């Protein structure tokens, strides 16, 4: 989370910390039910255990509603590959149960035809987790969240060296330092409607955090909610 | 947007099939194989008119393998009008397909009005609009031998038309029902 | 969306018989032979707005789309913005509505083609007559204006059920989408920048509609018959000398020029003596600009001198076939009193519908002194306003801008105006009504806040008329007005030249010989202003005889086009002049004569026979000098002057 | 001030806007309320409008100076309430709370899990403690 | 800001459109002749100053920098009362060149039609306004035109090039300092039926030389060219 600024206790609630071996939040985490917590797909090349801190505010102490929770099994996409910058998606089912308290509630999926037709055709989205406090800066000590525009395809096209795929979108600002950084590994980004947080995204890679001409590479959830939702019924 | 042709006799080779066209690329990642592979690079609109009757062919093709007899029939009900023809990229009008894409694409285009149009013609989109630098033109008019290479932002679903304004009867049935679908296939194999 | 911005815009297309060249032909032209075929008043079905979902009252064209002809309801409107313009057809045909670059779907789509699709996405695409189908369509990026461009991105409408043979017939309209903070939410103009929407090509009638040929075969050729032989290579409908065309010097202007398709009927509109400048990413200087058929243009205007100048395209076919008018440039700077008090005014033009008894035009136009100092009635009337309006004639249709207006109160009865409109025309009858930037079908100024309290109303667009009624829509109390105007003449130079402000400084002048005094001082040359006082010594000649004179040595020669004087303080006396004469030079040493160019005498420039009134004397032959010798002639008492003159500068 | 005695026991309704013509400033000193005033003024100057009702459709109506306001309910719409409301997901998500969809061309409108529609079938009626997207602030 | 003294007289001329008259010698071509064109003359018309063999039919360049002020005398030796009226100038009404129903005074009415054989010093003092401005080359094109009859005094010449270029950039000659030459391109369309004298001349002029004759010209490699393109005809071509 490139500058931006803390979640107030209960704007994040979906928002989890996946503790490594070493209890640190590897990735960004995110709750999906009683029993799931999402990442992307990338966050599987790095852990050797891990667990699921849900409800953590401060990566500097305990802070309140910091229940520990592990990962039963992972949903890795099938075509999951990283060179195709795509289905950077891994549906994290938990051995323990996800209590829905203060800082705990997930995000479920909206109508496919409606998220297509409101979520992508939004203004700006909000992207949360312990990341980098600057392109380069430390990692957020308190759960830090930010919000950002989004990009035009051609836009991200010409600002990407890569292939910007049917889903992939980019977010972010031209020039301006603020965005998702080292600490949002799967961070979950979303996106406000009535209140209604939607996740629209997370990104996967990009040149930097919040470079010059540079934008986080999110994920078209839209594209896979027939896909998040037969990995919410898979594992 | 650069084409090429051909120089032992430019008028009846023109109005015979000598024709191309390259592309004078600024583009970054294309190693050959794609400008910026992440946008549809569909790109070709030749509304170009080839008279056969003034084809460097003329003599064969006209005379030996025509309804007709040997005559060149410059003079003509309409033949001077039945052999010349504003095909689209070597297609007539009246007989092409109808175009078709999924949603979310973006359709770089690079167009060619190089027929002898004679009178500067302007397509449009209907509920689609075009990409000018920033500015975006829904209607944009052509002009002869010049190549023009923009993008599309195809923002519609269903059928829409490429069609055009001056709508002249001289190239008047120009309009191509390109599709426009929310992307049928699910993918991510289950 | 949520963008609300929502716009009742009631259309209603209406098979008009519009007049596209009725207007030069009402200018001179040859007297022989016929005019221009038929009256050029085709019924023909345009786009004319109504202010109502009932459709019954037409929202009414108004003073800032005098010049956009035929041009129907411009859908301007800012940066996201769905507008609700709703469209009752009310030709004969079963038409459409069909917009380009717009958030329009197959339900909101004038083209009747094969979409494929239910009636529901098929309504749009064929909208019979006499059905309100109201359409909305959203304003995008896409569809906006540029951040360094114009302020707003020019398209088109039309219905689509037969295009070419639409929007001939006159199925077009103006479509402007600008970007957010433009536009007032009372009215849809910009206050800030000004924008003009033109569309110089011909204009087929062969496709038009109500084109069951109607006058033909008369044709000697097929360039004959200007139905479809000329067809309207036309400004807005107007080919020649099309009137409203007129703008302030060194005032930015925004350009909308718009072709539209047709056969590359391109125009390099020649504009004399203008630059135009590039509104983009760039920011070019253009001289002319080629109108592109297919593609929409827009620049920005800053005139450059006042008067009279040609609008027209180089392309000289096309400027002989239309596109043409003698555009007038208004002087930038107009609040001056074209008299009222000064007593340039002559009285027989002011004068008023009815009278109350020692209440008259007379006493209105007087802005201070006396008891009785207004013109009068009983009360306001009731049916309407209604006002016995106050006419104020002028034998020219000079150029009226500015207002100050005040009430009186005396013997503790204090009455003023409370609000008031104007009707001006240049005959007397048609007598049109003032309007620019309101909602309101004219102008209602709120009069002035008390009674002798001087408060000044403006006017948006410059009016001109020969004959100006002013009937208040509500007066407070009893009707009382002291009044005076401001202006400019019209298409002339009338500035300030000096000799009244600080323009003309004492040394600029000189006089024969000053009167001085040892108690009272000098009375010397050089304060002679228009308002002078105090301690007045605006110039009262030693010798007092006719052999003295003003020498007005300019600092270079300019062309003085009008001369006032009044005199200066009454000294217990009436002291002024009676007549003067005016001898000008480049050097001084020529005393080249000013006259009405008849000989070396001469002409009597009369003086001011008061020594408060200010007396206007005109310049047929326009003075062009520097050295200017005034010659008090002719002086009942001591030679006094209150000056002021009018004219510019010749460079 | 008709008579000069106006002002000085009181603005008087009758002494001053019946058996006189109540100037606007002596119009407050009767009710020293703008809006009554106005109200009073309305049909005080040029009668009322309302009376006429064109408002079709159940449409409220206002008089006011000269005029009269069909204030359309939802469903109807127009000068005099005469047209009905046109229901489309593009606008305000055809004003359902989280989800809509156009069946028959029409809006009919649908909630996330944890929510259920309410019965006016546009808003969603949250059935949980920690729902979708709504922040456990519970400080 | 220099002050331009151009002495400029029209002048017609049996133009022949070839590029020279060849070894066969004499002149017959194309019924156009006697073609009125204005040609740059030494200061006080001394004589005529000469024209470019590329620049057969086109007229005297006038180039011009910002603030310059440009005495224009122009002795109309064509025999015809004639005018010049620029383009894109923010002129004054005395110098205005143009006549019109603008309801002004005889004094600015006289440039509007110059009697011939007579001088008159078109003056009209440059501004920064008419000038390159910023992302614009170092030069800028224009065109005055005799606005005595815009549609025949064209096909029967009096054509001149017009340009205008920033300060600095601009040479004594008129060159660009920041380029090593500069070449003006013209293309017509004369057509002897709206002439002086009258013909069907549906022959095609590139600048002065008829359907491809020019001589040709010859440019150094590695010339910084500072181009000069002009279309103009009667009608749309
Ligand atoms: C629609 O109304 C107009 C006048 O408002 C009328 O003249 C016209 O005939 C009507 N339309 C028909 C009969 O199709
Ligand atoms: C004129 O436009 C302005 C721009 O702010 C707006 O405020 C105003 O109400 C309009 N009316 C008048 C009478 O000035
Ligand atoms: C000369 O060509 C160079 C090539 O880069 C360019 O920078 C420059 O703008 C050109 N000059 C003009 C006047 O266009």
């Amino acid at each position: 989370i490139v500058g931006g600024q803390e979640c107030k206790d209960g704007e994040c609630p979906w928002q989890a910390l996946l503790i490594n071996e070493e209890n640190e939040g590897f990735c960004g985490g995110t709750i999906l039910s009683e029993f799931y917590i999402l990442t992307a797909a990338h966050c599987l090349y790095q852990a050797k255990r891990f667990k699921v801190r849900v409800g953590d505010r401060n990566t500097e102490q305990e802070e309140g509603g910091e229940a520990v929770h592990e990962v039963e099994v992972v949903i890795k996409h099938n075509r999951f590959t990283k060179e195709t910058y795509d289905f950077d998606i891994a549906v994290l089912r938990l051995k323990t149960p996800i209590t829905f308290r203060m800082n705990v509630a997930p995000a479920c999926l909206p109508e496919r035809d409606w998220a297509e037709s409101t979520l992508m055709t939004q203004k700006t989205g909000i992207v949360s987790g312990f990341g980098r406090t600057h392109e380069k800066g430390r990692q957020s000590t308190r759960l830090k969240m930010l919000e950002v525009p989004y990009v035009d395809r051609n836009s991200c096209k010409l600002s990407s060296s890569f292939i910007i795929t049917q889903n992939m979108f980019c977010a972010g600002y031209d020039t301006k330092q603020e965005d998702a950084c080292q600490g949002d590994a799967g961070g979950p980004h979303v996106t406000r409607f009535k209140d209604t947080y939607f996740v629209t995204g997370i990104v996967s890679w990009g040149e930097g955090c919040a470079r010059k001409g540079k934008y986080g590479i999110y994920t078209k959830v839209t594209a896979f909610l027939k896909w998040i939702d037969r990995s919410m019924k898979t594992r | 947007t650069r084409p090429y042709y051909s120089d032992v006799d430019i008028m009846r080779d023109i109005a015979s099939g000598l024709i191309g066209l390259l592309l004078i690329c600024k583009s970054r990642s294309l190693d050959r194989r794609g400008i910026q592979r992440a946008a549809d690079i569909e790109q070709q609109a030749v509304f170009a008119v080839f008279d056969e009757n003034k084809s460097w062919y003329l003599e064969d093709n006209i005379n030996k393998f025509c309804e007709n007899p040997d005559e060149v029939k410059r003079d003509d009900p309409k033949f001077y009008e039945s052999n010349i023809m504003s095909t689209i990229n070597g297609y007539v009008p009246e007989s092409i397909t109808t175009l078709g894409f999924c949603f979310d694409d973006t359709v770089q285009w690079h167009f060619c009005s190089v027929g002898t149009q004679n009178e500067i013609l302007t397509i449009h989109f209907t509920g689609h609009s075009f990409i000018y630098g920033k500015r975006h033109e829904d209607t944009l008019t052509l002009f002869p031998m010049r190549g023009e290479s923009v993008t599309v932002t195809m923002d519609n679903v269903g059928t829409w038309m490429l069609t055009s304004m001056n709508s002249s009867p001289r190239s008047k049935k120009l309009r191509l029902k390109f599709r426009d679908v929310k992307c049928i296939p699910d993918d991510d194999e289950d | 969306s949520n963008n609300g911005n929502r716009r009742n815009y009631y259309i209603a297309a209406e098979e008009i018989s519009w007049d596209y060249s009725e207007f030069v032909q009402r200018e001179t032209d040859i007297e022989d032979s016929d005019d221009i075929p038929e009256d050029t008043t085709y019924k023909k079905v345009v786009f004319r707005k109504y202010l109502d979902s009932t459709f019954t009252k037409r929202d009414p064209r108004g003073e800032y789309e005098e010049h956009l002809g035929i041009l129907g309801p411009i859908i301007r409107a800012e940066v996201d913005d769905v507008i609700q313009v709703r469209f009752k057809n009310l030709a004969s045909r079963p038409y459409s509505l069909h917009a380009h670059g717009l958030s329009y779907e197959k339900s909101s789509e004038g083209k009747t083609y094969e979409d494929d699709s239910p009636e529901w996405f098929k309504e749009d695409n064929a909208v019979q007559p006499n059905s309100s189908y109201t359409y909305v369509w959203h304003a995008t990026e896409r569809s906006g204006p540029e951040s360094p461009g114009s302020a707003c991105r020019a398209w088109a409408y039309y219905s689509a059920v037969n295009p070419e043979k639409d929007i001939h017939s006159g199925l077009i309209g103006p479509l402007l989408i600008c970007q957010k903070g433009i536009l007032h939410k009372d009215s849809n103009m910009p206050m800030d920048m000004r924008e003009f929407v033109l569309l110089f090509m011909t204009f087929d009638e062969k496709k038009s509609w109500y084109y069951e040929k109607k006058s033909r075969s008369s044709w000697r050729l097929t360039s004959s018959e200007m139905k479809k032989s000329h067809e309207f290579h036309a400004i807005n409908g107007m080919i020649y000398s099309l009137p409203g065309l007129k703008m302030y010097e060194q005032e930015w202007v925004r350009l909308h020029l718009l072709n539209i398709g047709g056969s590359q009927d391109i125009h390099v509109v020649h504009f004399h003596g203008q630059t135009l400048l590039e509104n983009g990413n760039k920011q070019h200087q253009l001289g002319v600009w080629p109108l592109l058929p297919g593609s929409f243009k827009t620049l920005e205007m800053k005139a450059s001198k006042p008067g009279w100048w040609l609008l027209n395209t180089e392309v000289g076919e096309n400027q002989r076939a239309g596109m043409q008018t003698p555009f007038l440039i208004m002087d930038r700077d107009c609040r001056m009193p074209m008299g009222l008090s000064t007593g340039i005014i002559s009285d027989s033009q002011i004068k008023a519908s009815e009278f109350l008894g020692y209440w008259e035009p007379r006493l209105a136009r007087l802005n201070n002194g006396g008891s009785y100092n207004a013109w009068s009635v009983e009360k306001l009337a009731a049916e309407f306003a209604s006002k016995p309006w106050i006419q104020v004639d002028m034998q020219k249709e000079v150029i009226i801008t500015g207002i100050q207006t005040q009430g009186a109160k005396h013997y503790l009865k204090s009455c003023y105006t409370t609000e008031f409109y104007v009707a001006y025309s240049s005959n007397q009858i048609n007598w049109q009504i003032f309007k620019g930037n309101s909602t309101r079908n004219v102008m209602y100024f709120n009069g002035n806040s008390d009674a002798s309290t001087i408060k000044e109303n403006q006017f948006d667009p410059p009016i001109v008329a020969r004959y100006i009624r002013i009937s208040p829509t509500r007066a407070y109390n009893r009707p009382t007005l002291r009044l005076e105007l401001q202006g400019c003449e019209v298409n002339g130079c009338s500035t300030p030249l000096g000799m009244e402000n600080g323009k003309i400084e004492n040394k600029q002048i000189t006089a024969s010989s000053f009167k001085k005094s040892w108690w009272g001082d000098y009375w010397e040359p050089f304060r002679a202003r228009l308002n002078a006082q105090g301690r007045v010594n605006a110039w009262q000649a030693k010798a007092n005889n006719n052999k003295q004179w003003l020498e007005i040595d300019l600092l270079k020669i300019k062309k003085i086009t009008a001369i006032i004087t009044q005199g200066c303080k009454s000294l217990s006396s009436e002291m002024y002049v009676k007549s003067y004469t005016i001898h000008y030079s480049e050097q001084g040493v020529e005393w080249k004569p000013y006259r009405l160019k008849s000989s070396m005498v001469d002409k009597i420039f009369e003086g001011n026979t008061n020594t408060k009134g200010h007396v206007k004397n005109f310049f047929n032959p326009p003075i062009i000098s520097r050295f200017i010798r005034v010659i008090p002639k002719t002086w009942n008492q001591s030679i006094a002057l209150r000056l002021e003159l009018f004219g510019c500068d010749i460079y | 001030a008709n008579s000069f005695l106006e002002e000085m026991k009181k603005g008087h309704l009758e002494r001053e806007c019946m058996e006189e013509t109540c100037s606007y400033e002596e119009a407050r000193e009767v009710f020293e309320d703008s809006d009554k005033t106005n109200e009073f003024w309305n049909k005080y100057k040029d009668g009322d409008q309302c009376e006429t009702s064109p408002c079709q459709n159940q449409g409220k109506c206002k008089d006011g100076l000269g005029e009269y306001t069909c204030t359309c309910l939802e469903g109807f719409e127009g000068k005099n309430c005469e047209l009905f409301t046109r229901k489309l997901c593009s606008l305000d998500n055809g004003d359902c709370d989280q989800f809509c969809h156009e069946e028959q061309n029409s809006v009919v409108c649908s909630c996330a899990r944890g929510y259920t529609l309410a019965d006016n079938g546009k808003a969603c009626i949250p059935t949980g403690p920690y729902p979708c997207g709504k922040q456990t602030l519970e400080r | 800001a220099q002050l331009r003294q151009f002495y400029v007289a029209a002048q017609g001329i049996s133009w022949s459109y070839r590029p020279e008259p060849t070894n066969s010698s004499l002149n017959l071509s194309v019924t156009s002749f006697k073609k009125i064109v204005y040609r740059e003359y030494e200061p006080y018309f001394k004589k005529e100053k000469p024209q470019s063999t590329i620049s057969g039919l086109l007229g005297p360049t006038l180039y011009a920098e910002v603030g310059d002020i440009i005495k224009v005398h122009f002795k109309n030796k064509a025999d015809k009362p004639l005018s010049i009226h620029p383009q894109g100038i923010r002129y004054s009404k005395l110098s205005e060149g143009a006549s019109y129903l603008d309801h002004t005074f005889p004094a600015e009415k006289m440039d509007d039609a110059v009697a011939p054989g007579r001088e008159y010093t078109y003056e009209w003092s440059i501004s920064e306004d008419s000038g390159p401005t910023h992302d614009d080359p170092p030069c800028l094109t224009h065109i005055y035109y005799s606005h005595e009859n815009l549609i025949e005094d064209f096909n029967s010449g009096l054509i001149g090039p017009l340009l205008i270029c920033k300060k600095g950039t601009l040479t004594e000659g008129g060159t660009q300092k920041t380029f090593d030459k500069q070449i003006v391109l013209l293309f017509a369309v004369f057509d002897e039926s709206k002439s002086w004298s009258q013909s069907s001349s549906l022959m095609y002029t590139v600048n002065g030389y008829v359907n491809g004759t020019m001589p040709d010209i010859t440019v150094c490699a590695h010339d910084h060219i500072s181009w000069h393109l002009l279309g103009m005809s009667s009608g749309p071509e």
